[PDB]
């Protein structure tokens, strides 16, 4: 870890005494963090969404910007991992909604047949289609795509 | 575990061996050119011609068997996902067999009348809700009779077979499955007769997709093309009608008339001769004619047929080059409007490359983030992931919209700087 | 090195003249109009050659004795039961033939096979005239466009 | 030219009704207002 240099050495040893100090002094990676750190990953993710939509709601706040940028490695980590969408869900302003993307679902999206049928569907819509059945059939393509990723996930 | 393991394997290792079937077809054609007439095969210094010949022939039939197994593993569930989704929503939003009763077109659709009897129906749209929901919504007002109209090695004859028989009937409606299955039967006919075995090579027409754009540039206008060429053949037909009825003795394949003169007082083989030369003449219908001795009929036949070969050269060529090059131009039109509308209007946006360059590099980010095409999809996953209890009232709200399929949550594309700026 | 090979052999010395292809730049636009789509062009013509290849596959396997360069059969009949030189002769006679692959045919005596071969090959020369021409003029004039 | 005719047909149908003649622009600021605009606002045969 000191060869990685990524941590302050006080906190490396906080992690060391934290880890196991066991069986000679040895330690496991997973069983010390994973079962708790990945939930804590989800937690700090939600924090990241929280401060993110604090910025997105309320911009131009160097107090918030400082508080943001002090937290920043989390934001950089979950930047693909966040879900973020925009709608008008009866609040009748223009209404963004931020959420979680399972990155495993993007590894499912990482399938290139998804990409090719996706670009094909792009071609289908730009080729022709009613503007009101547009997003309808888009969502239908998305549904087929979801089921396809279920299929590719179970392989 | 053998079977399911190879199912998972042909899942994960399919287009590689599809390219291998391509390559083995190439290896077929490389060698299927050394025949000599009783038929046999010639030998050169590679002393393994006939063994590896027979081996790779039956082995390519085996590769065809492999790819039809892997294709049964392949998008067949997405096919039936589309199908069951379609049928279940045309029960949900419609109730077609309840009251609507569609016409005799698409017994693809009317085929699915009796699968609603099969209680295992909405498997591959995960939507067993739809049966009892239609039963509650549509079925109650039209009655418990309609509820009965829709409700009503070892394991071999003890399951829902007619559901699966229905399913296989749907499977046979496929075009790509029929394509690869006919390809498989070509591989089979090679095991019966390894001489039309090399005729597999129409699969490269759905092979490298540029060749598929070539064949599409053929076939997408090909309705007009083929009907036009049939009209052209009728034109030539009627021409040979016209080019008989005064001109009845002249043109002969004969050896000056010593051998019997080959002008055709049959109408049919006159058509055949005329048509044949027209489609394989070159100069026209004047090559096989007498010398312009100078009859009053003969000025007529000379000027007649040189202008009518000329009109052939007008019409049939203009068909060919105009139809095909304009088909190529149409192929251009498609993708250029694609690359237009991608660089201007996201589908959820649909405004233009205009507001979001007043935000400089706001169109870049606008594309990547504001409508971020697959992320709305990922939210649909997230809805399918989470539960309506687990949902937010926003999530369950748009979920209720999704129960309506009413799309109004999706805006005009006016984004968060369009509400204020 | 072409100039050098002229000092070794002043007969391929005149083969320098591919430099005018990067010479006056309008000619370079001509060659670019050739080559900028030329990936599709060349792969298409290879596909076309495969089409003709498979055609000569089809245009052998019933039609095996008919067409001869021979002097009526006194000189030995030049129909090719080799598959390879059938391709060579078939391809050649579809490339520099003119009137399709019908010029080198037995005139129709009228066998049931012979109606088949006549209509067969006149339509297949016709389909050559469809496909290979449409390749040429469509690809090139659209390249100009 | 035969292409040009019908493509401008399918352009101007999807943009400007004859009684409208404005475009596919104001009536998408009304989302699905161009659909209804075509079907109702100028509704070609109804003036007939
Ligand atoms: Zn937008
Ligand atoms: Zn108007």
């Amino acid at each position: 870890m000191e060869s990685h240099k990524h941590y302050t050495q006080s906190e490396t040893e906080f992690l060391l005494s934290c880890a196991e100090t066991d069986e000679n002094e040895t330690l496991d990676y997973e069983e010390f963090v994973k079962r708790f750190h990945e939930p804590a990953k989800d937690i700090g993710f939600n924090v990241a969404v929280l401060l993110t939509n604090l910025s997105e709601h309320m911009p131009n706040d160097t107090r918030l910007q400082t508080f943001l940028e002090l937290a920043e490695s989390v934001l950089n980590y979950f930047q693909p991992f966040l879900g973020r969408i925009e709608i008008m869900g009866s609040a009748k302003r223009i209404e963004r909604v931020y959420f979680e993307i399972s990155e495993s679902s993007r590894t499912q999206w990482e399938k290139p047949q998804v990409k090719e049928s996706k670009r094909q569907f792009i071609f289908d819509v730009v080729n022709e289609g009613g503007e009101k059945e547009k997003m309808e059939l888009f969502v239908n393509f998305c549904e087929d795509t979801i089921f396809e990723m279920q299929l590719a996930a179970q392989i | 575990a053998y079977q399911q393991k190879l199912l998972n394997y042909f899942a994960r290792n399919f287009y590689n061996m599809r390219m291998l079937a391509l390559f083995v077809a190439f290896a077929i054609n490389f060698i299927l050119l050394f025949y000599k007439v009783v038929h046999y095969v010639l030998e050169e210094s590679s002393g393994y011609m006939e063994p590896t010949l027979r081996i790779l022939a039956i082995l390519h039939t085996v590769i065809s068997f492999f790819c039809i197994i892997g294709y049964y593993c392949l998008k067949v569930p997405l096919v039936i996902f589309k199908r069951e989704k379609e049928v279940a929503r045309k029960l949900e939003f419609d109730g077609l067999y309840i009251t609507e009763q569609p016409s005799e077109d698409d017994i693809k659709g009317q085929w699915d009348r009796l699968v609603i009897n099969t209680q295992s129906f909405p498997n591959n749209y995960w939507d067993k809700f739809v049966k009892r929901k239609v039963m509650d919504k549509y079925g109650e007002f039209y009655g418990r009779d309609r509820i009965s109209e829709l409700l009503g090695s070892a394991v071999l004859n003890s399951i829902d077979v007619k559901y699966q028989m229905w399913k296989l009937g749907v499977v046979f409606t496929d075009n790509s499955f029929l394509y690869l299955a006919w390809y498989m039967t070509m591989s089979v006919l090679g095991h019966y007769n390894n001489f039309f075995f090399a005729a597999h090579l129409l699969d490269i027409a759905m092979g490298f997709k540029t060749l598929r754009t070539i064949l599409s540039s053929v076939t997408h206008n090909g309705k007009q093309l083929v009907l036009t060429v049939g009209l052209l053949a009728v034109v030539v037909y009627l021409y040979t009608v016209v080019a008989f009825n005064f001109f009845r003795k002249f043109y002969n394949k004969s050896e000056d008339g010593d051998t019997p003169d080959m002008k055709c007082d049959d109408m049919l083989t006159c058509y055949m001769f005329h048509m044949y030369v027209g489609v394989r003449a070159g100069g026209g219908i004047g090559d096989e004619i007498e010398d312009p001795a100078g009859d009053e009929y003969e000025i007529y036949r000379i000027i007649f047929d040189i202008t009518f070969f000329f009109f052939v050269i007008v019409i049939l060529l203009a068909i060919i080059q105009g139809l095909i090059i304009d088909a190529f131009g149409e192929l251009r039109d498609q993708q250029e409007q694609v690359k237009e509308d991608m660089e201007t209007k996201c589908f959820i946006c649909g405004i233009g490359n205009d507001y979001f360059d007043t935000v400089p590099h706001g169109f870049e980010t606008h594309t990547l983030q504001e409508h971020n095409l697959a992320n709305y999809l990922f939210f649909l996953m997230y809805l399918i992931n989470k539960d309506e209890t687990e949902h937010t009232g926003q999530e369950s709200y748009v979920w209720k919209m999704y129960q309506e399929r009413c799309w109004e949550f999706f805006p005009a594309g006016d984004c968060f700087r369009k509400q204020y700026e």
